[PDB]
């Protein structure tokens, strides 16, 4: 969930 | 320091 | 891609020279 | 104190290529070095002949600085690497060694001696081939080896000479 | 257009006032004037 | 310097005859005698000319201060 | 910083080559001496000669 | 979940 939410910030 | 910090926050930032 | 050493080698003779 | 962007980065850079030449990176060294550009350069000279991509003109342009003035510590180094890498034409090396220990009289004359003797053993197996012939390249060799006695005067080495005259 | 051959490069590089008498390309002390475009008469004699 | 416009003696056009003269010697491997009389020399003041032509220009041009190298 | 012979005329200055003198300093009946390489000042060279580059 | 959302919006 929190490497998504990063990847989506990127 | 904080200086280096920053720069290297905004450089993983920037990969992200 | 890369300037290589010539940069430096360059900028050396260049101050050298005058520089501004 | 430290400037902010300014002097961080350079410090950061500095470590990050010292981390470079500690694991090779090719690609490292030649980007971290030119951001490094913005004394010393051994490590410049190291990637060079490390990483290839002919490491020979970065180190002649750092002994050509700063010339006019235990020795100089650019320099010994440029000299060794010229013989190693002959190991285009010589003579003109030895010419400018020569005009090196002209300049400035661990003595470059030491090395300057065993350069020579580097030609005289490539001198001492053509000369000894048939393909049959008496004077010439014989007067030669032995005229070379005369030259580098005198140089080392001024016993390992010697022996090595004259065992490669007898083979010629 | 202003000119000023090099004399060891033979590069044709202009210098103004309040600048070294020296080619730019190379470190050269000597530098050759050009001929520029201007009316020379003759006689074909 | 160059092939000169005319004979000095009586006025023949020699300067078109240079080039020519250097292929009659080389390509067709005459001798100077031979290759004058076919470039239409029978003057002996025009046979010199051409015969007698050093072309030191060739020598000159070989300093060029506008080219590198 | 090596000079060609053919700078120096179009230069007009004496193709001058640089010296070198060092000395022998003995004091004391010459129980220490120390030798120092000094410019002896510059003097003409011939060209197309041993000290010439051509 | 609300990451999505947003991206979608
Ligand atoms: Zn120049
Ligand atoms: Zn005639």
């Amino acid at each position: 969930a929190a490497a998504a939410a990063a990847a989506a910030a990127a | 320091a904080a200086a280096a910090a920053a720069a290297a926050a905004a450089a993983a930032a920037a990969a992200a | 891609m890369t300037i290589d050493q010539k940069i430096a080698r360059r900028k050396l003779y260049k101050i050298f020279p005058l520089d501004r | 104190e430290v400037r902010n962007y300014r002097t961080r980065h350079i410090v950061t850079l500095t470590d990050l290529l010292h981390l470079n030449v500690s694991r090779h990176n090719w690609s490292l060294a030649y980007k971290i070095f030119a951001t490094l550009i913005r004394s010393l350069w051994g490590i410049g000279v190291e990637i060079l002949d490390n990483l290839s991509n002919g490491l020979d003109f970065l180190q002649w342009m750092c002994q050509i600085y700063s010339s006019k003035s235990h020795t100089a510590k650019f320099a010994i180094t440029y000299l060794w690497s010229s013989l190693i890498n002959c190991q285009t034409e010589n003579d003109l090396l030895q010419e400018l060694i020569d005009k090196i220990s002209e300049w400035v009289l661990a003595e470059v004359w030491f090395i300057y001696a065993s350069c020579h003797l580097l030609k005289a053993d490539t001198l001492s197996r053509q000369f000894v081939n048939d393909n049959d012939i008496k004077i010439n390249q014989v007067i030669k060799h032995i005229h070379y080896v005369r030259t580098f006695l005198k140089i080392c005067l001024d016993r390992l080495i010697e022996n090595q000479l004259k065992s490669f005259e007898s083979r010629l | 257009t202003l000119k000023y051959i090099c004399a060891e490069c033979s590069s044709k590089l202009s210098l103004s006032r309040t600048d070294a008498v020296r080619c730019k390309d190379c470190g050269h002390r000597i530098l050759l004037k050009a001929r520029t475009k201007r009316l020379v008469q003759f006689e074909a004699r | 310097m160059i092939v000169p416009v005319r004979c000095f003696s009586c006025g023949k056009v020699v300067g078109d005859k240079w080039e020519s003269y250097l292929n009659l010697l080389q390509e067709d491997e005459l001798d100077e005698g031979t290759a004058l009389s076919r470039l239409g020399l029978k003057r002996y003041c025009c046979r010199r000319m051409i015969l007698t032509h050093v072309d030191l220009i060739e020598k000159f041009l070989r300093y060029n201060p506008l080219e590198k190298r | 910083r090596k000079v060609y012979p053919s700078e120096s005329r179009q230069r007009l200055t004496s193709y001058r080559g640089k010296l070198l003198l060092k000395l022998k300093w003995s004091v004391n009946n010459g129980e220490e001496n120390l030798f120092e390489v000094r410019d002896c000042g510059g003097l003409p060279v011939m060209l197309q000669s041993n000290r010439c580059h051509l």
